[PDB]
DNA sequence: GATGTATATATCTGACACGTGCCTGGAGACTAGGGAGTAATCCCCTTGGCGGTTAAAACGCGGGGGACAGCGCGTACGTGCGTTTAAGCGGTGCTAGAGCTGTCTACGACCAATTGAGCGGCCTCGGCACCGGATTCTC
DNA sequence: GAGAATCCGGTGCCGAGGCCGCTCAATTGGTCGTAGACAGCTCTAGCACCGCTTAAACGCACGTACGCGCTGTCCCCCGCGTTTTAACCGCCAAGGGGATTACTCCCTAGTCTCCAGGCACGTGTCAGATATATACATC
């Protein structure tokens, strides 16, 4: 009768979060305030690495992602580099890199 | 987001009276309520809308969701502007009636902005901005629509901005399954009498 | 019968961008972004619910599973918001 | 045959995308080896999954596993 | 010129710089000769999903291995390049 | 209180060797080998009762693990060994 | 009657079987797998430890220290693959020479 | 007052000796310090933060073990 | 041929292999219930092949572009040697801090009903990919 | 100072997003065992410091072994034009096995109970460390 990511006030679920971290065999106990927290830090990073590739998206005149306008909004920022380092991204291509 | 729906939104609630803004904040469905808790309903007007504002400056905008608050706010006030009445003939899901007239209108202009809300007795209410195509659409003269499915009658909001009347019309009829549409001597400021003159009518053909 | 995370992706692209449409490609890049973070937060988590001889998954555990699997500025936003949300959480 | 597959022009486009200007002419061997001495590391780090639950078809997923077990952690095809 | 073309136009497009066919069938010989007898299905997005792999990581061992050839002084590549590549790496 | 493999690895030396010591550091090397080794094989094992959906460790996924984590030969003496005692512990 | 013994091991066996209770790894451990656990990890502890007093004899000395196996890892080809991401302490490195 | 140059002209001698270099150049006596130190951050940020997960404040040599595990250098010797 | 370069032993020094006491984690026993292994099935995804085209690869050729070898000036680096400074031993103090032993409580597994949020199938229509056309740029 | 690169427009086409049916998995709610937060006490091992002392760094003067720019030579990839060829598209058949369900059964988990093994502690005593002194290897 009431939904849990509207208690949370985010866009993620939540019990679905939480189903996969018990089944996962993870811990032998499961933390109440823990998977709303998890959520929301996947929120917050896919709402960055979108925010991103929007810009980038416009920027050739689109508005349809496709993967190479997300390996552009990977790559010329410098902290998802660090945190994206060994992933291919598949149909990607590379930076426009010269000498 | 951009900076000029904010304007819009600021302007339109500063239009509602104190008397039943809750009414319009609860029909409207977009905040939560605890954030409707959250606000002071006791100050002046000059500051709530600036609190409400700052409440959707955080989570969400746009601009159809300004338009439905716009299309639920002129729902409230139908004494004020003065009504049209057509209809059409020479010829049903409502999902593809929207798509059809959606996409007819933009490709007759380039921009225009289309609006719906879903009302009892199959009732559509079209808020319609139009533009043209160099500007962006002036939200603040709309053109309202009263359409039924079952009826092939349609009341018409008038505007300052004509000469797209009969571009509106032809655009309809071609979006409706018909092929000729009127124009009635049918000019007043209630929607009751109008409704009257024309189901006494239709029910009792 | 087997689930995803498309919708919800939509549903934050529909959020912070008002029409920018995604393809069914693309779509499925992000699945695997966000069944993979998750296999390493809650997963390394647990490695900490071990070397303290603990058996609980609590917000501070993963708290600092998010403080070690962020680089700086991005772990900061990170840890900001998480809180934020539990906060609005609690007082139900 | 069956490795001369990968013909020049493929090897002088994979070297083109990656910013060389001129290359030379030995290297259309020692990719090629390099190339295999990939690929074996990718196949049965597969296959043995494919060996595992008994069936005799190699999913994507397979492959996937093999190279997230690998190092080089692949998007996309999940 | 030319070269300077066609740099700036392979970087543009996200193809496929392999052809299907010649690449499946040397994966299907390599897989042959792990674990005799039988054969093994492949799935058609499977090997897509290698071949992606393999071409990104060539790419990417050329694109490092171009840097010791502008630190020697030259242009071009060498295999002592690519071997020295490989062993600074440690694969 | 604390436990370690020291003891076991002093009975292994003895028994492959007459006299070679060992002294009191290089065994905890030994320690942070086997305390390694068995974190990778029997975590690894695992992940492969995730991906089949099933909730057992048997010894058939420690075999494949071991196929997975070990090179060539290495891998084929270890396979041919534990086989071998797993065959004198069932008749037991 | 003791499980390392009726195996014919030297490794133990019921605490592999306890770590892997409580290690978090299945919700229900086989007992066709910890015996065949410890007796890869004897195998590989017998094939470091061979080495290592390989290495200890030749230099003349009657007692393992942290270079010996030092040596015994990277002059060995198998363990060089296995053990290439460690570092050992009281370590050392390979005598390397080149020239130009 | 230097407080990296603990770190000293020869100290770097001795470890390009071990690494096998035959002749130093001048300016890396000015380099080494500052990619050392790089390093060192990142382990130091990411010791201090088990230690700072179990309500500790001395930070033992298995913090430290975690920590290079976790970056990828695994550390056998200590424990 | 004097400077390393390996070896004999001096002894002295402490780690370490070993012996004992002992606490507790591993073995014996056995029930029980879910995990799964075997059996059947049917479709669905893959394999094999015919055929025709069309981009794409192979091959000669010549020409400039670049790699390589020698070489002279010189300068930045190794080395020898007196000083002076900071690092180690080691010894004292000595107290903050690990840890660990009870407790009690909030808290999370565990479970029966129930319903809508999300998944599967479908159907456009606008976004886009490609093809052809009109406006700039360096040799 | 004109073939090549960039922007633009038109048209087919096809997948992206909206829509409906539905079902099963997430919600709500009440129960109970217990994991861990919390406090306080106890041993210990890390820090501060100081005196000494001395091993190594520091500073410098100098000789010279490479760094580097230059230049001559010779060979060797790239662009180009022609010929050849196999990759691909679309189709069509067919069939091997992947996914699903049933059903029994068996094998691991829990709890109790008993005691043999692995850990902490303590101690003589051999292995080597370093040190001096003396027989070989060498540019």
């Amino acid at each position: 009768a009431k939904s849990r990511s509207s208690r949370a006030g985010l866009q993620f679920p939540v019990g679905r979060v939480h189903r996969l971290l018990r089944k996962g065999n993870y811990a032998e106990r499961v933390g109440a305030g823990a998977p709303v927290y998890l959520a929301a830090v996947l929120e917050y990073l896919t709402a960055e690495i979108l925010e991103l590739a929007g810009n980038a998206a416009r920027d050739n005149k689109k508005t349809r992602i496709i993967p190479r306008h997300l390996q552009l909004a990977i790559r010329n920022d410098e902290e998802l580099n660090k945190l994206l380092g060994r992933v291919t991204i598949a149909q990607g291509g590379v930076l426009p890199n010269i000498q | 987001m951009d900076e000029t729906v904010a304007e819009f939104i600021k302007r339109t609630i500063l239009k509602i009276p104190m008397n039943e803004l809750t009414t319009i904040l609860k029909a409207w469905d977009f905040l939560s309520e605890n954030q409707l808790q959250t606000v002071n309903f006791r100050q002046r007007k000059e500051s709530v809308v600036q609190h409400l504002i700052h409440l959707c400056e955080e989570k969400r905008a746009s601009i159809s969701d300004a338009a439905l608050l716009d299309i639920i706010y002129m729902q409230f006030h139908q004494h004020q502007k003065v009504w049209d009445v057509f209809q059409m003939s020479k010829g049903f899901d409502m999902k593809q009636f929207k798509n059809s007239f959606k996409k007819i209108l933009q490709r007759a202009l380039k921009n225009v902005t289309v609006s719906f809300r879903e009302t009892e007795e199959n009732a559509v209410w079209i808020r319609i901005a139009w533009g043209t195509q160099y500007t962006k659409p002036n939200q603040y003269k709309p053109t309202y629509v009263v359409y039924y499915s079952q009826t092939p009658y349609a009341f018409t909001s008038s505007s300052m901005l004509r000469r797209n009347t009969p571009l509106l019309g032809q655009a309809l009829t071609i979006a409706s399954k018909h092929h000729q549409i009127v124009k009635m001597d049918l000019r007043s400021r209630y929607l009751d009498s109008l409704k009257a003159i024309v189901f006494k009518q239709y029910n009792q053909t | 019968r087997k689930e995803s995370y498309s919708v919800y992706v939509y549903k934050v692209l529909k959020q912070v961008h008002p029409d920018t449409g995604i393809s069914s490609k693309a779509m499925g890049i992000m699945n695997s972004f966000v069944n993979d973070i998750f296999e390493r937060i809650a997963g390394e988590a647990s490695r900490l619910a071990h070397y303290n001889k603990r058996s609980t998954i609590t917000s501070r555990e993963i708290q600092t599973a998010v403080r070690l699997l962020l680089p700086g500025e991005l772990a900061k936003h990170a840890v900001s918001e998480g809180t934020k949300a539990v906060t609005k959480y609690t007082s139900s | 045959d069956n490795i001369q597959g990968i013909t020049k022009p493929a090897i002088r486009r994979l070297a083109r995308r990656g910013g060389v200007k001129r290359i030379s002419g030995l290297i259309y061997e020692e990719t090629r080896g390099v190339l295999k001495v990939f690929l074996e590391n990718v196949i049965r780090d597969a296959v043995t999954y494919t060996e595992h639950a008994k069936r005799k078809t190699v999913t994507a997923m397979d492959v996937v596993y093999a190279l997230k077990r690998q190092g080089r952690t692949l998007y996309g095809f999940g | 010129q030319g070269w300077l073309k066609e740099i700036r136009k392979l970087q543009k497009s996200t193809h496929l710089l392999i052809r299907k066919l010649p690449f499946s069938r040397l994966a299907r010989e390599i897989c042959v000769k792990f674990t005799r007898g039988v054969d093994f299905n492949w799935q058609a997005q499977a090997l897509l999903a290698l071949q992606e792999a393999a071409e990104a990581f060539l790419v990417h061992l050329f694109e490092d291995a171009y840097l010791l050839t502008l630190h020697a002084g030259r242009v071009t590549l060498f295999p002592k390049d690519v071997q020295l590549a490989r062993r600074i790496r440690g694969l």
